[PDB]
RNA sequence: GGAGCUUGACUGCGAGACUUACAAGUCAAGCAGGGACGAAAGUCGGGAUUAGUGAUCCGGCACCCCCGAGUGGAAGGGGUG
RNA sequence: UCGGUACGGUUUGUGUAGGAUAGGUGGGAGACUGUGAAACCUCGACGCCAGUUGGGGCGGAGUCGUUGUUGAAAUACCACUCUGAUCGUAUUGGGCAUCUAACCUCGAACCCUGAAUCGGGUUUAGGGACAGUGCCUGGCGGGUAGUUUAACUGGGGCGGU
RNA sequence: UACUAAAAACACAGGUCCGUGCGAAGUCGCAAGACGAUGUAUACGGACUGACGCCUGCCCGGUGCUGGAAGGUUAAGAGG
RNA sequence: CCGUACCCGUGUGUGGGCGCCCGUGACGAAUCAGCGGUACUAACCACCCAAAACCGGAUCGAUCACUCCCCUUCGGGGGUG
RNA sequence: GCGGAGUGAUCUACCCAUGGCCAGGGUGAAGCGCGGGUAAGACCGCGUGGAGGCCCGAACCCACUUAGGUUGAAGACUGAGGGGAUGAGCUGUGGGUAGGGGUGAAAGGCCAAUCAAACUCCGUGAUAGCUGGUUCUCCCCGAAAUGCAUUUAGGUGCAGC
RNA sequence: UAGACGGUGAGAGCCCGGUACGCGAAAACCCGGCACCUGCCUAGUAUCAAUUCCCGAGUAGCAGCGGGCCCGUGGAAUCCGCUGUGAAUCCGCCGGGACCACCCGGUAAGCCUAAAUACUCCUCGAUGACCGAUAGCGGAUUAGUACCGUGAGGGAAUGGU
RNA sequence: GGAGCUGUCAACCGAGCGUGGAUCCGAGGAUUUCCGAAUGGGGAAACCCAGCACGAGUGAUGUCGUGCUACCCGCAUCUGAAUAUAUAGGGUGCGGGAGGGAACGCGGGGAAGUGAAACAUCUCAGUACCCGUAGGAGGAGAAAACAAUUGUGAUUCCGCAAGUAGUGGCGAGCGAACGCGGAACAGGCUAAACCGCACGCAUGGGUAACCGGGUAGGGGUUGUGUGUGCGGGGUUGUGGG
């Protein structure tokens, strides 16, 4: 649950993981994408959609 | 959520009243019924 | 060994030597300040001498405006113990 | 429901004080009684039954006050005065319960499949603001990964340094 | 154990113990999704032992598992 | 290749047979009106419940009200009607 | 020997689907039938029938002792003797599992003659306090194996020559 | 304005093919002149007041875990990404190395932008104090052939009448 | 362009052509089996088997020849279920894509060996390698930048500053900028307040001051606001609209 946001184009950031000793290793910063069912129109289909946090706060928000 | 209700909700109150919404109780609950609009410009229609 | 008074168990320097691969160690008369002792002349820069300790980096404490990212300040840094 | 915080708010424990049950007190020591009273009683608090306090008849009109015997008041107008307790009140969270509305449901039925037990959708039934998923954080962690694990040494090792 | 060792090793039947109430645990996978199983506690997975017969004693102190959460300690966050 | 077989497909016709159009064989409904199931069910009837409202017996009390005798401190009781 | 990206399950390890083979002899279980007994049974003696991770023994498959070969006829063989040989079997065809991973009746063996982490390539001209080699001549001069320190004594640094 | 190489029976300016030098384009094509074609524009400049409005929104900034910037989290600027909270429209905002004040510079969160620059599989021309067949790329010769390997891939030698 | 050719490897034969301009060299054009991104479907590539249409052929099936039919994305457009709108989907039609390409570039990913005489931090390196994705060059770009009062005024690239400042188990080692001097130098277009349209949603469905401002009348009619999109306007820092 980590999709590229349909929406928006957000993937996930690579990097590393500084531990107490300054070892680097390596992460991942998946943005947090939730799933919602999609609607165009008051009573629509409820189709199915990945999205970011940020466009549940703005944008493609049905329910 | 700032919202204009449109229809009689006990929790906030009566029509064009105010809004004091804890963002997302009308993202799905009012705004699917069609019971409160989007605060943007209806201040400007209502007044 | 015994006793009186005392803190030089100091500050700022230290020519000149031993020793040693280097770092490091050791000794230093003597000078200036100021002062204890001593009637004075004089001694004292810790223990009768040789062991009782540990380089570097980083960090902390007090003090000296030394610098202070435009400037004035500040932070932080710097210097001495 | 509870917590915690604050507020309009008040109040509470016998060495010795003995007609001021006060660790402490005051913009100063009368509000008031006659700007419809204390008190005798009661008992709510208090209640170890000391008497503060009023839950309440009174009395229908002061026991009192720097009367002093505490520390100087008989905290009565006044400043919120270690403010237990506590009215409710601004806030806040927790916990709990309930509810359905996101969300989940390899739970059912129908449909684009007359070629499908995948998938996607409509409606329905049931879980439920949980869980899971992203961030941050603590913890367990030879399952896995990279290296170390000293030297002298009458060979090495043990021993000892 | 081809290519030095076939055994006193291994393995099975049987016997115990532990886990799982079902898109189960476990495993493979990052996830999806599969196996397990078109099965489900008289089944399945894991460990030790190894027919049958007689038997399987004592100790929970250490180290692990499991249950509890009086109390202590205990990060981030809130608050500050 | 000689001799003898077999499956699928196309056609040429040969004759018989079927139906197609016509026809014909067979099959074959129920509405309208009378009667029964009482199924629903006005009215009405059987069981029992609140049997509504109202009347009545009993019951005590630290209730109240009217009266008897005893007590008093003057504030309540007693057996009772 | 590490790492990255790739290649391979035609030998071999294991499994799924589909076939064949397992000569010929031998012992002779359950079940059945007969007869005895018995109330009914337990039970006994015969016959049919024909099961077995059963026996003997060919092909097939394994590879136990010994002789031989051993710059072999052969990069693992042969001769002569051995074990299993209707079962956990052997075998062909077609398919899957692929590397810090697979598989494994487990030996730490097998994965294209090599496996305590396979092969080719790339980074790569890697690295090594160790070994080994460094090509023609002449002339002068001419060492040390000693001290100090070392995750050091088979090296190196300063000093000495 | 021809002495550049080369060939020709042994070393060529005048033997040859050639060079210098000067000619040479039906058809296609790149650049380029012209025409058509296409397309913008019936002015917003000057002045003044600033009561009104705008000047890039889930963005910036802030806190958290990281990258990268001489800069390894250190007092850590600016820039980038992720997660929660979440600003303003000029009396604003950002930056000027934590940071505050003053001063200064500039107005982010929309887009396009030639030149200077990097490389030569490949196609003409030219050079070379580079080899001359165990060298040059491995390939002057049936060359990525034969051959080795199931495969990824490895990868030869042979010139002269 | 010009008198000899029928290529070469390896060249012996045979048979022809050539002043009517051969052979040969350069351009354009047609044809171009089969495979391969491979595209009608399948597939041990270079094989097999089909559908539609036009056409050839047979007494008639067979057979043949030429075109067409992959998938996906976008656009136009019809129908637009499940349920009513409606949508997903389906259907028709029109455009584009995939794959190759020696090197170079951008964005994203990301080791070890080695060094540090061990070694994790660090380095080797943001390399090797990989993925995405273009181009002829790309990328970057027209200041919310530098300096700190001489002030400059888009970007990129070379050389200095310099192996300095500084950063580092302050070890191995890594490593700037300001500024100066050169090559080349061009900067232009949108959003928004507003104005006017189309459409969407309420109210007024006749009170709207709307219909070009205004003058004087007129109708009392869809005035007003608000959502989507189009068109004007404006695009800048001595702030501009």
């Amino acid at each position: 649950m980590a999709a590229v946001c349909d929406i928006c184009g957000k993937g996930p950031g690579f990097g590393k993981s500084v531990s107490h000793s300054h070892r680097r290793t390596s992460r991942r910063w998946d943005p947090n994408i939730q799933t919602v069912h999609a609607v165009t129109r008051p009573g629509g289909n409820k189709k199915r959609l990945n999205v970011c946090t940020s466009c549940i706060k703005a944008g493609k928000i049905t329910r | 959520m700032k919202l204009i209700l449109t229809a009689d909700v006990d929790h906030l109150g009566s029509i064009g009243d105010t809004v004091e919404v804890k963002d997302g109780y009308g993202r799905n609950f009012l705004l699917p019924r069609g019971l409160a609009i989007v605060a943007s410009r209806g201040a400007q229609k209502q007044a």
